[PDB]
C-alpha cells in the first residue's frame, strides 16, 4: 500500500463526500440504525481530522505507519466499491431486499468495522497499536509470541501462526475462519480484529473448536447481519415463539447479540453479559426462550 | 439541500437491546 500523504486523504474524503451525497436520496429509504453509513462516514471523517492535526509537522512520521497505510488504502476501496454499487445498481439501490442494497448494508457494517478499529488503534488520534492491550491473555500470550509489538498482519501470516497452535482442518475451513475474523475485508488481520474474534469465540484454550460449534455448524448463527436485518429475518417466525438467531453486535464489538421471537409476539435482542454465549445458548434453551434457531425445530446440542 | 461531509454531525440513534430472558 501506497505512503499516506495530505493528498491521498483528500482524495479519499472527496470520495466519501459522494458517498454520503448519494445515501441522501430520499428513494433510498435508509435507517438511522446501526450501522448508519450517514453517521460513520462523517465520524471517520472527523477522526481522521483528528489523527492530521496530532501529526501536524509528522506527516512522513504517519505517512510511512503500516497499519495507517493500509487502513487508508482499504477505506479508499471500499468507498469506490460503494460508489459503483449505486452506479451499477441504479434503480434496484430502492428496493428493499434487492442484492444491491443487501450490499449495501455490508458495507455499512464494514465501514463500522473500520472506524472502531481506527479509534481503536488511534485512540485520541496518537498511533497506539503497538501497545494495544489485548483483552484474553492467553490470547495476548499468542499474539506477542507470534507478532510482538506488531499492529497489523497479513491474512497469510496470521494463518501460519494460528495454525501452529490451533491447527485447522482444512482448506474450507480456513476460507471460514478468514471471513469471520477479518472484519474490515482487507486481508489483513489487525490485533483489534484479533482481540475482537478471540473474545467472542473464547476460551482460548479450544478457539477452534468454540468458533466451529458456535458459527461454523450453527443454523443460528448470522455472519455479518445488523439490528434490523435479524428484525426483518424473525418477523416470518411471529407465530412461532422460541425462534432466535445471533450475531455480532455492531456497536458493543467483542459482545454478542441474540435476536428471538417472544410468546407475547415481540422480536426482542439482547446481549449477555457475566455469561458466555454457550451458557446464554444453553440456559435459554432450557428455559424455553432459544428453541428453534432460524426458526428451524432442531435445535444444536452446545453441552 | 443536500449535506456535505464535513456539515454532517451524527446523529448516533442506538439500536434497543433489552435484559435477557434468563
Ligand atoms: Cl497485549
Ligand atoms: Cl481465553
Ligand atoms: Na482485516
Amino acid at each position: 500500500p501506497g505512503t499516506v500523504d495530505k493528498k491521498m486523504v483528500e482524495k479519499c474524503w472527496k470520495l466519501m463526500d459522494k458517498v454520503v451525497r448519494l445515501c441522501q436520496n430520499p428513494k433510498l429509504a435508509l435507517k438511522n440504525s446501526p450501522p448508519y453509513i450517514l453517521d460513520l462516514l462523517p465520524d471517520t471523517y472527523q477522526h481522521l481530522r483528528t489523527i492530521l492535526s496530532r501529526y501536524e509537522g509528522k506527516m512522513e512520521t504517519l505517512g510511512e505507519n503500516e497499519y495507517f497505510r493500509v487502513f487508508m488504502e482499504n477505506l479508499m476501496k471500499k468507498t469506490k466499491q460503494t460508489i459503483s454499487l449505486f452506479k451499477e445498481g441504479k434503480e434496484r439501490m430502492y428496493e428493499e431486499n434487492s442484492q444491491p442494497r443487501r450490499n449495501l448494508t455490508k458495507l455499512s457494517l464494514i465501514f463500522s468495522h473500520m472506524l472502531a478499529e481506527l479509534k481503536g488503534i488511534f485512540p485520541s488520534g496518537l498511533f497506539q497499536g503497538d501497545t494495544f492491550r489485548i483483552t484474553k491473555a492467553d490470547a495476548a500470550e499468542f499474539w506477542r509470541k507470534a507478532f510482538g509489538e506488531k499492529t497489523i498482519v497479513p491474512w497469510k501470516s496470521f494463518r501460519q501462526a494460528l495454525h501452529e497452535v490451533h491447527p485447522i482442518s482444512s482448506g474450507l475451513e480456513a476460507m471460514a475462519l478468514k471471513s469471520t475474523i477479518d472484519l474490515t475485508c482487507n486481508d489483513y488481520i489487525s490485533v483489534f480484529e484479533f482481540d475482537i474474534f478471540t473474545r467472542l469465540f473464547q476460551p482460548w484454550s479450544s478457539l477452534l473448536r468454540n468458533w466451529n460449534s458456535l458459527a461454523v455448524t450453527h443454523p443460528g448463527y448470522m455472519a455479518f447481519l445488523t439490528y434490523d436485518e435479524v428484525k426483518a429475518r424473525l418477523q416470518k417466525f411471529i407465530h412461532k415463539p422460541g425462534s432466535y438467531i445471533f450475531r455480532l453486535s455492531c456497536t458493543r464489538l467483542g459482545q454478542w447479540a441474540i435476536g428471538y421471537v417472544t410468546a407475547d409476539g415481540n422480536i426482542l435482542q439482547t446481549i449477555p453479559h457475566n455469561k458466555p454465549l454457550f451458557q446464554a445458548l444453553i440456559d435459554g434453551f432450557r428455559e424455553g426462550f432459544y428453541l428453534f434457531p432460524d426458526g428451524r425445530n432442531q435445535n444444536p446440542d452446545l453441552t | 439541500h443536500v449535506l456535505s461531509l464535513d456539515q454532517i454531525r451524527a446523529i448516533r440513534n442506538t439500536n434497543e437491546y433489552t435484559e435477557g430472558p434468563t
